[PDB]
């Protein structure tokens, strides 16, 4: 339910939903200049920048899996 | 604007006169709060006038309910604490009447032309048509309203110190 | 709006004016430290450095040294502090012997660094001996 | 310090007719049938598009006037409560006959007063079928508010074309407005009337039966 | 222009009275959908298939609850057809699985005919060319009446087949004795 | 007067809020001392609230995890050697803020010295400065009302919602 509800967050053909570009360009403060402007164009034109995030997350996830499977043994 | 005449000398201060009576000087310190002050003086004045009649009339006649009787409550001074279900219905309908004045309180300055204290409430038509005694009709409400503000403090503490009837002892 | 600007309005120096480097807390604390305070004889500069540094340096030596749980624990932490101060004074002596070659009260000269390390050695052995008094009685 | 929203809500030249010390709301014009200028909290002047509750503003750019939404909601509150106050009293025998359905689920030995009829038939299942039947009409009639919010329809508020006996077929506009005012006036009274019956029976003093005091 | 069924609403723009049961009843605007493989062609084919499945399901219930199950299936004996399915599945499950795979080939071919009939224009929605007696050859006014009578009986049977499922899965009796129960319960 | 160049704190619903007229006729020097007092009261009271609310229900560990469930009795069992430390430790900052005060471009609550980077001409920095002083003014009266209900009414927690 939490994943199906979260898969209705982003804007598509029906107007409702968030644009990821307009989320990022809104998040900027007095220390960080333009803020997250331009990060949407990086992550939709660079396969290497997406693989940078996805490998760092799947590797961090596999490490979390290791701690969580010994301590709360699921099988 | 209308309340600053006299002669009406101040007791326990024999030199001061009540003409333009403002020793702290709220009129020069904050003149934009003056229509808020007149609205607050009249609301303090009109509530204290009914409080004076409301403090001496239940001494003699009571409403025919038998939880308001003299055997139930002989003193008027504990009727607030003895009839709680009667107080929420006064507090509830005043709260409705006060909530319909928030857009009038939100425009008390130069927003719209309502004079402070003027609720357009004259069903019996007793406001005179000529303007020069409208001001003394306004002055009569202020002087009777200022007096009942003083009197309801004397009426309550005159009955809290000496439990007695109307005049006091 | 922008709390990071180039330092000294110079976009090409390797420094930024951040609220760590250029805040009023940083500007008022650093200019009153004895390394940078305006009206200070170089003997008085090092004396304030020594009184600050010799006082806390007896701390790790009395509570953690090899003579921790002895009745001579405090005088062992005091002697270890004086030995550390003599090592630091030797480091100040050989620094000034090589850096400065032959106006007074300017700290970065040869004559004033001999005043500065002399005041450091007196102030550090003085405030280590002062903490020796306050930790005993 | 900014320009106050107070100025955009009130007329500032005219007074409210029902509350004379208050300035008139900008949308209350006297054109609607029950209009006596009564809006002391200025709820008709709220700049939100309230048809967002049905179809969100992010779906497409639309906007319904607040007075159109409020009158459509007032008329639905009027017509529901007129039937509901009548339906509470007719199944309690206030008009002589205790009107019940022929089924024994709805008999007076099973459900003694109309006070107990809600919880008895949520458990049985009659109220769940009513919520399907009402919700079907509300999906098929509530979508015209989106059509009005887009500026496509000229429908008045609460103005389905439901005159099966044709009381307003060849009538003029001031007698239609009189007939629309009698709907609003009897509806506003029955909303307070349903408020009386639903609350007086809900006190611990009791009297679930007519006359509910 | 206003809808016939909802005269307070405007007419839905893609409904123009060309299809059989068109009286403009689309308040939610679902005929304007054109995105997730779904348009007016797909919904009309879905309506017509829901019409024909529910029409056969109603007489498929009323055949067994009146005249009994077919020979070879006399093991049913229950008037509740939601329970009589599980007695045929309990004893001869191969014929149900025979039909369910025969439907699976028919329906996958019908799913190709729908999407190829939509991309081209040589197939009306719900049209399979199954007119073996040939009612569609003459009297186009009398053929449009049959197109409307299919939709009118099919929209009615949709409520009936959905009801006989639901009031069979909740009363466990059968459709015709749910009807006799309601007649004696609500008699006045 | 002074309020025209010092627009911090002038927020809706009030305008410039001064019924008693304490700002009327007063110099800019004493008005800057009132802003230094208002910000310092508002910043101690915001930290007092977070000091009250953590030690009331939560994370009062440690001082050996003892000494503290109620914040007013917890100001007693700690030694006064730890009290004048806190007194001298804040007075080191009150000394350092005097050196920040004795500078030409000093604004009457600007210990960080944010006037080096932004002035009061951009609206986002004024709006965030107003958020500090509004929450400071709110935490002033909300510290006094919750000190007084623990001094008199006995309870140190949430007398509005629950517990
Ligand atoms: C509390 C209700 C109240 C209010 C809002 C006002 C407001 C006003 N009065 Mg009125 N007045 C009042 C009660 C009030 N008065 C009473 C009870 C009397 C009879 C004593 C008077 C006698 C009086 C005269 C003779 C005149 C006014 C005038 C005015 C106006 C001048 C502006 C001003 O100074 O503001 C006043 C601000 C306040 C009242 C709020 C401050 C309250 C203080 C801080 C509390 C202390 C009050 C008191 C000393 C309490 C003592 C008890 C204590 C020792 C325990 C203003 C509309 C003048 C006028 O009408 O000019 C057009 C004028 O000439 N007043
Ligand atoms: C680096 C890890 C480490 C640490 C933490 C220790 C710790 C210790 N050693 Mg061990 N030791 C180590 C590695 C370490 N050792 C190594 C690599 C060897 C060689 C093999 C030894 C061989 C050894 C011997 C032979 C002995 C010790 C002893 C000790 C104890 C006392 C030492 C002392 O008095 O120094 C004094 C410390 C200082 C003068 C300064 C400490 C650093 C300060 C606190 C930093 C402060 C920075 C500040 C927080 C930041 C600025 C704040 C603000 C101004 C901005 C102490 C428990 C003695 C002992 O008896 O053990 C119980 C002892 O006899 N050590
Ligand atoms: C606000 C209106 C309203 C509501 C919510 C109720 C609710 C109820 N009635 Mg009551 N009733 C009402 C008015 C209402 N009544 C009126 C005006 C009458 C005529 C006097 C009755 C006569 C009546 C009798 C005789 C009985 C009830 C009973 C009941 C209870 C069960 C009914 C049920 O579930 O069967 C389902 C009902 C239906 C399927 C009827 C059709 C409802 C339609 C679909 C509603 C929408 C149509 C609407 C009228 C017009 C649409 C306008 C739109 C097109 C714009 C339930 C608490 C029974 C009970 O238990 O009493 C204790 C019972 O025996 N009602
Ligand atoms: C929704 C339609 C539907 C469904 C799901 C059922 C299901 C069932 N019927 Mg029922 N029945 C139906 C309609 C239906 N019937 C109709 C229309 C009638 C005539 C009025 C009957 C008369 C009937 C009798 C007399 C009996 C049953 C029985 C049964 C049960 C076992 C039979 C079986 O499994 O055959 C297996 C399936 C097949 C042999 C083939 C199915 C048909 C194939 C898929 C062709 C379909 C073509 C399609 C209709 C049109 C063309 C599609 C495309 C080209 C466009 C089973 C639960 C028996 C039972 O046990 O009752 C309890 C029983 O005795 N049925
Ligand atoms: C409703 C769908 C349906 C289903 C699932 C069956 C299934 C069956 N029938 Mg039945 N049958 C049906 C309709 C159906 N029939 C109809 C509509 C008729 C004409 C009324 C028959 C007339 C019939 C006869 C005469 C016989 C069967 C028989 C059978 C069984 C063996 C099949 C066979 O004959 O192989 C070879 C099988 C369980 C045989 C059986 O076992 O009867 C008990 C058999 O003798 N069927
Ligand atoms: C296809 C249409 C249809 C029909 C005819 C039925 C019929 C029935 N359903 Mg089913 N049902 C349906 C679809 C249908 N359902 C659907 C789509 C679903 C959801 C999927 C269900 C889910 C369902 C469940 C869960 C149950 C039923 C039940 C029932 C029975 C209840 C009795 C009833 O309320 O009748 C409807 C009542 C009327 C139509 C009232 C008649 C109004 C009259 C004719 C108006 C005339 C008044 C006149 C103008 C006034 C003048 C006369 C006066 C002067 C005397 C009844 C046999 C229940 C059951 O099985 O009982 C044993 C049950 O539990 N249904
Ligand atoms: C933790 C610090 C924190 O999160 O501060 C937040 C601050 C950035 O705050 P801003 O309000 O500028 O952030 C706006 C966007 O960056 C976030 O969408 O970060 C910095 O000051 C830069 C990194 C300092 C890193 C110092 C180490
Ligand atoms: C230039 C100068 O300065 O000279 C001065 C000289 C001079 C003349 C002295 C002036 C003055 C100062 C004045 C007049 C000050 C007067 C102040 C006044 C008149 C203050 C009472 C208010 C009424 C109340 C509180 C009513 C309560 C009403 C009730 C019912 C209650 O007591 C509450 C209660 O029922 C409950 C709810 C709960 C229970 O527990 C029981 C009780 C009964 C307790 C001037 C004009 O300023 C000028
Ligand atoms: C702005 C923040 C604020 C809130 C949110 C707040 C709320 C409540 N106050 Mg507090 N109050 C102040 C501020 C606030 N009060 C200030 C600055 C003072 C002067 C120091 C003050 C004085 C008193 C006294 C003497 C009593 C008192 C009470 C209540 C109680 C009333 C509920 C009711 O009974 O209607 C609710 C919780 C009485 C009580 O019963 O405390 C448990 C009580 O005796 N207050
Ligand atoms: C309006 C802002 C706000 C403040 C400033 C505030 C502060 C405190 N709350 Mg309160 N509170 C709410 C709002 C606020 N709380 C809300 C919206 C709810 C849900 C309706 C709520 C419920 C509870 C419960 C059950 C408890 C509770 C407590 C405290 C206590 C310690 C901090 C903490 O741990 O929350 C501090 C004084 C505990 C307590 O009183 O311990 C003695 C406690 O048990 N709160
Ligand atoms: C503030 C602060 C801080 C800091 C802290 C610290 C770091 C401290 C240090 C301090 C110290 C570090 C101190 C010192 C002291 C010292 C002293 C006090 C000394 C004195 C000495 C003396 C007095 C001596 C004398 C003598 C001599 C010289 C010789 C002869 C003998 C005698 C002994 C007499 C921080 C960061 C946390 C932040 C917050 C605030």
């Amino acid at each position: 339910v939490l994943f199906i509800v979260a898969g209705h967050m982003y804007r598509t053909n029906w107007g409702i939903g968030h644009s990821m570009k307009e989320i990022l360009e809104a998040h900027k403060g007095p220390f960080t200049g333009e803020g997250h402007k331009g990060l949407y164009e990086i992550l939709t034109t660079s396969w290497h920048a997406q693989l940078a995030i996805n490998l760092a997350m799947m590797g961090s996830l596999s490490i979390i899996v290791a701690h969580h499977m010994y301590a709360m043994p699921p099988y | 604007m209308v309340g600053a005449e006299g002669p009406e000398p101040i007791p326990f201060a024999p030199s001061k006169t009540s003409k333009n009576f403002d020793p702290v000087g709220f009129a020069e310190r904050s003149p934009e709060w003056l229509p808020w002050y007149r609205e607050a003086e009249l609301k303090h004045g009109r509530a204290a006038m009914l409080a004076t009649v409301g403090f001496v009339v239940p001494e003699f006649i009571r409403v025919p309910g038998e939880q308001f009787s003299f055997e139930a409550i002989p003193k008027v001074i504990d009727a607030h604490d003895a009839l709680p279900e009667s107080m929420i219905q006064i507090f509830g309908w005043i709260s409705f009447l006060e909530a319909c004045t928030f857009p009038a309180m939100a425009g008390l300055g130069g927003k719209y032309d309502r004079k402070p204290g003027d609720f357009s409430f004259d069903p019996l038509g007793l406001y005179p048509t000529d303007p020069e005694k409208q001001k003394q009709m306004q002055l009569a409400e202020l002087k009777n309203g200022r007096l009942a503000m003083i009197a309801i403090g004397g009426m309550v503490t005159g009955a809290a110190v000496t439990g007695h009837g109307f005049p006091y002892l | 709006a922008n709390f990071i600007k180039p330092y000294n309005d110079d976009p090409f120096v390797g420094h930024l004016a951040t609220p760590i480097t250029s805040s009023a807390v940083t500007r008022a604390l650093l200019k009153n430290l004895p390394a940078y305070r305006f009206g200070l004889t170089p003997l008085l500069r090092g004396l304030e450095i020594g009184l600050a540094h010799g006082y806390f340096l007896i701390g790790p030596f009395v509570k953690l040294g090899p003579l921790r749980n002895s009745d001579i624990a405090l005088i062992a932490g005091f002697l270890s502090t004086i030995g550390l101060i003599l090592i630091l004074t030797l480091g100040l002596t050989i620094y000034g012997a090589a850096v400065f070659n032959s106006t007074e009260t300017t700290l970065q000269t040869r004559k004033a660094w001999d005043q500065f390390k002399g005041g450091f050695f007196v102030g550090a052995c003085g405030s280590a001996g002062f903490a020796l008094i306050c930790l005993s009685s | 310090m900014p320009e106050r929203l107070w100025d955009s809500m009130v007329d500032k030249t005219e007074r409210s007719k029902a509350v004379p010390f208050l300035p008139r709301a900008v949308n209350l014009d006297g054109s609607l049938p029950g209009d006596v200028g009564f809006d002391p909290f200025y709820l008709s002047s709220i700049p939100k598009d309230f048809s967002g509750f049905i179809q969100p503003p992010q779906w497409e750019e639309k906007g319904i006037p607040t007075l159109y939404w409020m009158r459509e909601a007032e008329l639905k509150h009027c017509r529901v409560a007129m039937l509901a106050w009548f339906g509470w009293l007719a199944t309690d025998g206030a008009f002589g006959v205790t009107l019940r359905f022929p089924g024994e689920i709805y008999s007076v030995e099973n459900i003694p007063t109309a006070y107990e009829a809600h919880n008895a038939l949520v458990s049985q299942g009659s109220m769940g079928f009513l919520l399907l039947a009402v919700g079907f009409i509300e999906f098929c009639t509530g979508a015209v508010l989106v059509e009005v919010a887009k500026g496509a329809s000229d429908r008045e508020a609460g103005d389905f074309k439901l005159d099966p006996l044709s009381f307003l077929k060849g009538k003029s506009e001031e007698e239609i407005k009189r007939m629309k005012t009698r709907e609003i006036a009897n509806g506003r009274l029955a909303m307070l009337a349903f408020g009386g019956v639903a609350t007086q029976t809900a006190l611990e003093g009791g009297n679930h039966a007519f006359p509910y005091f | 222009e206003k809808s016939q069924s909802l005269p307070f609403m405007n007419r839905p723009p893609l409904l123009d009275g060309s299809m059989a049961g068109d009286v403009g009843f689309d308040p939610l605007g679902l005929s304007n959908i054109d995105d997730v493989g779904i348009d007016l062609y797909w919904l009309r084919e879905a309506e017509i298939k829901h019409c024909r499945v529910a029409m056969l399901a109603v007489v498929g219930i009323l055949q067994v609850e009146i005249f009994g199950p077919a020979p070879g299936c006399e093991m049913a004996t229950d008037k509740c057809q939601m329970d009589a399915f599980w007695q045929i599945w309990g004893a001869h499950p191969q014929y149900i699985a025979f039909g369910l795979i025969m439907i699976m080939m028919i329906e996958m071919i019908s799913g190709i005919a729908t999407t190829q009939g939509r991309e081209s224009g040589e197939r009306a929605p719900g049209d399979f060319g199954l007119d073996p007696l040939g009612y569609g050859k003459g009297d186009a006014a009398g053929y449009a009446r049959l197109q409307a009578q299919e939709i009118a009986n099919g929209r009615l049977a949709m409520f009936a087949a959905a009801g006989e499922i639901m009031q069979g899965c909740t009363t466990h009796q059968g459709a015709l004795e749910n009807l006799m129960t309601a007649l004696r319960d609500n008699s006045f | 007067a002074w309020k025209d160049e010092n627009i911090i704190g002038i927020t809706a619903p009030m305008g410039f809020f001064d019924p008693l007229g304490l700002s009327s006729g007063k110099s800019d020097e004493v008005m800057n001392l009132y802003r230094e007092a208002e910000l310092k009261h508002g910043r101690v009271a915001m930290a007092a609230c977070l000091g009250w609310y953590i030690t009331a229900a939560g994370v009062h560990p440690a001082f050996n995890s003892a000494l503290s469930s109620d914040p007013l009795e917890a100001a007693k069992q700690l030694p006064t050697v730890g009290w004048l430390q806190f007194v001298l430790g804040c007075g080191a900052i009150e000394w350092l803020a005097q050196q920040i005060k004795a500078r030409p471009g000093y604004q009457p609550g600007d210990i960080l010295g944010a006037a080096y980077w932004v002035d009061n001409s951009d609206e986002g920095w004024v709006d965030y400065q107003n958020k500090e002083i509004n929450n400071g003014r709110l935490a002033m009266v909300a510290f006094m009302g919750i000190f007084v209900q623990d001094l008199y009414f006995g309870n140190y927690g949430d007398q509005i919602f629950r517990n």
